[PDB]
């Protein structure tokens, strides 16, 4: 918040800025997203199995 | 032919019976664990007033007690619990001998050796671990290990064989050799993830299972896929028999008791009907264990009961 003067009256400034970091980087900010808290889900799920024994 | 009659039913829990194990020193007792955070040591009778009454309930864990196992002596007892820790009981009144601190997450499986100096554990830490009976870590296995949770571990007869079984949710069965801690072998052959594994008392077999749907058999002596049977949609417990060469398979609605010589189903245990809507008539069977006699077996169900059956000739 900043007051700035002029010859006739005063003007009020307000500045609000939203920080970008959330999971990766800094790490600093915590996980909860703005106003819809979201889950991030990796992918993989397959099989290739058939009978075999690998003797070591 | 031989068939099964419904013997009776025990009552004492407020939660699902998770595992049962049997003292061979006393067939008079029998031990149980459950999802209401107690292990019940029973006092059995063969009476009709009851088939048994709970003697005591050992307490201390802050979560469910998954698995329980007897000592060779039968005067100690060991536990694995969903609190991430283990306890080592002095099976008389209570009074923990030792509590074992390790593992980041739960202790699913646990077992107690013949030599009574080696104790293993499967954990969602993704670690098999070896344990002194002073409750300190003889070794910890975390390299060449499963990349998914370790489901169940087993001790195998140490006739001359230094082998311990491991099975995870990574669709593999790893065999580990004592005091070298290397992979003896890796066995592949389960579409679904593996729940359990167990070894014959004679020591030549490994009955393994999972959500494969098929129950595949492996060889304890070098690792060979002996044979397979179609049955056991979800496999939760397996148990060889001492008085016969059977194998008893725990499916959810039913138990399938199989003779393997030759491969055939002996019987299917079905519980009597109860009218439900839409459908909630089966309670899941999750555990089973034979008695020393091998006439009677007990079963753990999720209706909070331990159902008894008996073989009749």
């Amino acid at each position: 918040v900043r007051h700035v003067l002029l010859r006739q009256g005063v003007l009020g400034i307000k500045v609000k800025i939203m920080l970008p970091w959330d999971p990766s980087g800094k790490i600093g900010p915590k996980k909860p997203l703005p106003d819809h808290v979201s889950i991030v889900e990796p992918k993989d799920e397959i099989l290739p199995t058939t009978p075999i024994s690998e003797q070591k | 032919t031989e068939q099964m009659t419904l013997r009776g039913t025990l009552k004492g829990h407020n939660g699902w019976v998770t595992q049962i194990a049997t003292t061979p020193q006393f067939p008079d007792m029998i031990l149980s664990a459950s999802r209401d955070k107690t292990i019940i040591m029973w006092k059995l009778t063969r009476d009709e007033t009851n088939y048994g009454i709970p003697q005591r309930a050992l307490r201390g864990h802050s979560h469910f007690v998954s698995d329980v196992v007897i000592s060779s002596d039968g005067q100690f007892a060991l536990s694995g619990s969903w609190d991430g820790t283990l306890r080592l009981w002095d099976l008389t009144t209570g009074t923990t001998t030792r509590r074992f601190v390790g593992h980041t997450k739960d202790v699913l499986s646990v077992a107690f050796s013949s030599d009574n100096r080696q104790i293993v554990s499967g954990s969602r830490d993704k670690t098999i671990k070896l344990w002194n009976t002073l409750g300190v870590c003889k070794y910890t296995v975390q390299d060449e290990s499963h990349s998914e949770w370790v489901s169940c571990v087993r001790f195998s007869p140490n006739s001359s064989n230094p082998i311990i079984v491991s099975c995870g949710w990574d669709k593999l069965v790893k065999v580990w050799n004592l005091a070298n801690c290397k992979l003896k072998t890796n066995h592949i052959g389960h579409t679904g993830y593996l729940n359990t594994v167990t070894v014959s008392p004679d020591g030549s077999l490994c009955a393994s299972g999972g959500k494969d749907g098929q129950a595949m058999l492996w060889d304890l002596n070098e690792g060979k896929h002996l044979y397979t049977l179609d049955g056991g949609d979800i496999i939760n417990a397996l148990c060889f028999s001492p008085n016969r060469y059977w194998l008893c398979a725990a499916t959810g609605p039913s138990i399938k008791i199989w003779d393997l010589e030759g491969k055939i189903i002996v019987d299917e245990l079905k519980q009597e009907v109860i009218s439900t809507s839409s459908k909630a008539e089966p309670p899941q069977c999750t555990s089973l264990a034979w008695s020393a006699d091998g006439q009677t077996l007990f079963a753990g169900y999720t209706d909070n009961l331990v159902r008894v059956w008996q073989v009749t000739i």
